RNA sequence: CCGGGCACUCUAACGGGACUGCCCGCGAAAGCGGGAGGAAGGAGGGGACGACGUCUGGUCAGCAUGGCCCUUACGGCCUGGGCGACACACGUGCUACAAUGCCCACUACAAAGCGAUGCCACCCGGCAACGGGGAGCUAAUCGCAAAAAGGUGGGCCCAGUUCGGAUUGGGGUCUGCAACCCGACCCCAUGAAGCCGGAAUCGCUAGUAAUCGCGGAUCAGCCAUGCCGCGGUGAAUACG
């Protein structure tokens, strides 16, 4: 159960960057504070530093999770 | 010819009509059983006609609109004993005893702020 | 509150979002009535001061 | 067809401000339908009663509206005469639709 | 009378005993018992092995079912799980998922109450 | 019961509707 | 009540017995509030008690709450440190509320599986001097003559 | 619905009406007991109303405010995260463990409120949440709206179930820049604990308790089972 229902939402701010990158080659971490965005198949292959509030994790991103958000690998809590 | 009585009970008002006749009651353009009769106190509302067996004289036409069902047939008790007041004021003296000409004064009781519903109050602890 | 929060007065909010009530006399933040305006403190401290047309008491 | 709304939070100026009507419009006009008062819209307000909880003391007002109708029947010029400004009352509102 | 893999409701009306399949609620077996033309209302012991016949026909193959159903969704789990996805952390550390508060009535995901002091 | 909301009952608790309680 | 003496309720007659203690029976079954259902239980009940026997159901009643009324119970009292169950007689008014509502209670322990039937089943039974309603009642003045040694402290 | 009418119900303003005033008994009196008349009686029922003061009670985080600290910072802007964490413990509630019940169809009787970009009849699409279209209403005139328990008919037949709706997989609507942490709602599948609760303990004396729905305030949305109101059915018991 999750819905966006059209216009699947991705920020502004990795979308320009990204499509760019891939005309000049697979680039290097990434930074990011817009994990508000799903992810779309052309970010496969890269490597994106998202932001938890406090660091910055790298993210391994491949087929498997073209669904979802980016902070859905990038938790918040520590616990134990 | 005819004769009226209006009678109320919590927030629910049937205006009686009353007419000599066969014994037939009209509610609300139903039968008077069509309209109750899945309700065990529905008798109540004609004991009137027979604390002064006035059951075989009269039809009753009536008009009954505001709150639930049960008191709806309280207020046609009285209006049906209003009614017959007026018909023959010595009925008074018959119908009084049984009390069915005073008015029924209990409404709900309103709401009051702390409690849940106007007296049930909040359980605690105190541990 | 604080006069910086108070900012929501000159909102420009660049998301509607993101309007909040902020009663006008005290500066409250939370519990704002939208009717007068005001917040559930101010509205009693005007209305026993007569301030507030047509606001009696509630008694039944 | 003259449509005539009285609105008003106190209930002496609008009695105030009706009757007052009535006696312009019956010296010219039919016998005006008359003052039918309509029900009153009830805006409540309750509010703890100090700040900062003792939640369960709350005390609430009430602003209350109410309403009257006034349908002059047939009125042309004698009635319009006295009706132009000669109302005292200030807490009351009228509109007019026809 | 077995419908799906083996499963053998009986003596109970049929749209109810068809609850008792994996894949199958209240709204697939009155769907199952609209499309194949049966009455609901019939014992499961007086069903007709034509009518039998057309619904194992219906519902063995309309719908993923019950082997493959549980199947199915352990795979749908260690996908998201194998990922670094965080509704798979809740998953491993039996937790709620779907965005509830753990800090009391977490009982039905978790290990009915153990106790330690204060 | 009123915690099945794919019952009437269940559907005019939560104060919605739904296929197991239509509008008319 | 300690200003007063608390008057009893007056119940309305019977609708159909025209009995103040049908009301008050009925009264006794009826849960949540619904007089309507608790009617229906009781008068299809009388059905079932008039022809599973050829019997007024009427009399059936009063002689089923009648061997039910309890003619003496045990109260406790606070004596010198621990209490004592202490025999004393039981106001009619009481022997009234008792009978009806263990009717009732019994009624509802039995294990028949629609309501009217437990209730006329129960009634005949109790009227019969059996059935789960006569044991609480025997058992409560077996209560009474076995702390009969205190019947000094009546109070 | 029209013609038409204000009588009735109603609506909302002004009044009348109950005073131990009348009768019996007691009493020095105040008053107590009982009775008629009466819609109503000994404070008819329910509110608003809370004395001198107490607890160094509560809040300088609503506002105000004395003193004291902070002043590229205790202040100011933003994005992201947190206020939602979970090995446990208490409080308060909600839903239940069923047959006086659950489910389905049919059908009936409320009071109180809210609504101008809102309430949205009605038609079409969609199993549905909902979308398109679009009427009426500045609202006793239109809309929320269907009240639910109830009644009639039918299904389940005592079983972890046609009880119970937790959890979880999967598909989707809407609000919103944005639903990962973190929303509600819909549809499919899943169908847990729970068979009246140990010591202990809470509420209510009559339209009360119990039970059943309805609306509103804040709010785009909503974790509202909270809260503040509304009416529907309608008890048990009080020796003391
Ligand atoms: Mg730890
Ligand atoms: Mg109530
Ligand atoms: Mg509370
Ligand atoms: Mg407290
Ligand atoms: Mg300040
Ligand atoms: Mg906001
Ligand atoms: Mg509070
Ligand atoms: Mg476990
Ligand atoms: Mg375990
Ligand atoms: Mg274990
Ligand atoms: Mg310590
Ligand atoms: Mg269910
Ligand atoms: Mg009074
Ligand atoms: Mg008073
Ligand atoms: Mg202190
Ligand atoms: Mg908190
Ligand atoms: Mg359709
Ligand atoms: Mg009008
Ligand atoms: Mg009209
Ligand atoms: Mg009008
Ligand atoms: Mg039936
Ligand atoms: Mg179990
Ligand atoms: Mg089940
Ligand atoms: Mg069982
Ligand atoms: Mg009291
Ligand atoms: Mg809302
Ligand atoms: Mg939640
Ligand atoms: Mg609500
Ligand atoms: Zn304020």
């Amino acid at each position: 159960p999750r819905s966006l229902k059209k216009g699947v939402f991705v920020d502004d701010h990795l979308l320009e960057k990204v499509l760019e990158l891939n005309a000049k080659g697979e680039k290097r971490l990434i930074k990011t504070w817009s994990r508000r965005s799903t992810i779309v198949p052309e970010m496969v292959g890269h490597t994106i530093a998202v932001y938890n509030g406090k660091q910055h994790v790298p993210v391994y991103i491949t087929e498997n999770m073209v669904g979802h958000k980016l902070g859905e690998f990038a938790p918040t809590r520590t616990y134990r | 010819e005819q004769y009226y009585g209006t009678g109320r009970r919590k927030e629910a008002v049937a205006r009686v009509f009353l007419r000599p006749g066969n014994g037939k009651v009209t509610v609300n353009g139903q039968d008077f059983n069509e309209y109750f009769q899945g309700l065990v106190r529905a008798v109540a509302a004609l004991e009137p006609l027979r604390a002064v067996d006035a059951l075989g004289h009269f039809d009753a036409y009536i008009t009954v609109r505001g709150g639930g069902k049960s008191g709806q047939i309280d207020a046609i008790k009285l209006g049906i004993a209003r009614a017959l007041v007026q018909y023959n004021p010595d009925y008074r003296a018959k119908l009084k005893p049984l009390g069915f000409l005073t008015r029924d004064a209990r409404v709900v009781e309103r709401k009051k702020y702390g409690k849940h519903k106007a007296r049930r109050a909040p359980q605690y602890s105190k541990r | 509150a604080r006069k910086a929060l108070i900012e929501k007065a000159k909102r420009t909010p660049k998301f509607k979002v993101r309007a909040y009530t902020r009663c006008v006399r005290c500066g409250r933040a939370r519990s704002v009535y939208r009717f007068f305006g005001l917040c559930r403190i101010c509205l009693r401290e005007l209305a026993h001061k007569g301030q507030l047309p047509g606001v009696r008491k509630a008694s039944w | 067809k003259i449509r005539i709304k009285l609105r008003g939070f106190d209930h002496k100026t609008l009695d105030a401000s009706a009757q007052k009507i009535v006696e312009a419009a019956r010296r010219s006009g039919a016998q005006v339908s008359g003052p039918i008062p309509l029900p009153t819209r009830v805006r409540r307000f309750t509010v703890i009663r100090g700040p900062f909880k003792h939640k369960d003391s709350r005390e609430h007002f009430e602003l209350r509206t109410h309403n009257r109708l006034v349908d002059i029947i047939n009125p042309n010029r004698k009635t319009i005469e006295q009706l132009m400004t000669l109302d005292l009352p200030t807490g009351v509102e009228i509109e007019i639709k026809t | 009378a077995r419908i799906a893999g083996v499963e053998i409701p009986r003596n109970k009306r049929v749209d109810v005993a068809l609850t008792y399949i994996y894949g199958i609620g209240k709204a697939r077996a009155k769907e199952a018992l609209e499309k194949t033309g049966i009455n609901p209302a019939t014992r499961v012991k007086d069903l007709t092995e034509a009518e039998v016949v057309r619904l194992r026909e219906y519902v063995e193959n309309t719908w993923k079912l019950e082997g493959e159903l549980r199947a199915e969704v352990a795979a749908n789990i260690k996908r998201l799980m194998d990922i670094g996805c965080y509704r798979g952390l809740r998953h491993r550390r039996g937790l709620p998922v779907r965005g509830q508060r753990t800090r009391t009535n977490a009982r039905t995901r978790k290990g009915p109450r153990k106790t330690v002091a204060g | 019961g009123k915690g099945d909301r794919r019952t009437r009952r269940g559907k005019i608790w939560r104060g919605t509707y739904g296929k197991y309680r239509p509008r008319k | 009540a300690r200003r007063r003496r608390a008057e009893v309720r007056q119940l309305q007659p019977d609708l159909v017995y025209g009995d103040v203690l049908v009301t008050a029976f009925i009264n006794k079954i009826m849960r949540d509030g619904k007089k309507n259902l608790a009617a229906r239980i009781f008068y299809d009940a009388c059905k079932i008690i008039q022809e599973k026997t050829g019997q007024e159901p009427l009399k059936v009643f009063k002689q089923a709450v009648e061997n039910v009324k309890p003619r003496m119970e045990v109260r406790s009292r606070r004596v010198g440190g621990a209490n004592y169950q202490v025999p004393m007689e039981v106001s009619p008014r009481r022997q009234q509320s008792l009978a009806l509502r263990w009717l009732v209670q019994a009624a509802n322990q039995r294990p028949e599986r629609r309501a009217a039937v437990r209730i006329a089943h129960e009634l005949m039974d109790a009227a019969e001097g059996k059935g789960g309603a006569v044991k609480k009642k025997e058992d409560v003045e077996r209560m009474a003559e076995a702390n009969r040694a205190y019947a000094h402290y009546r109070w």
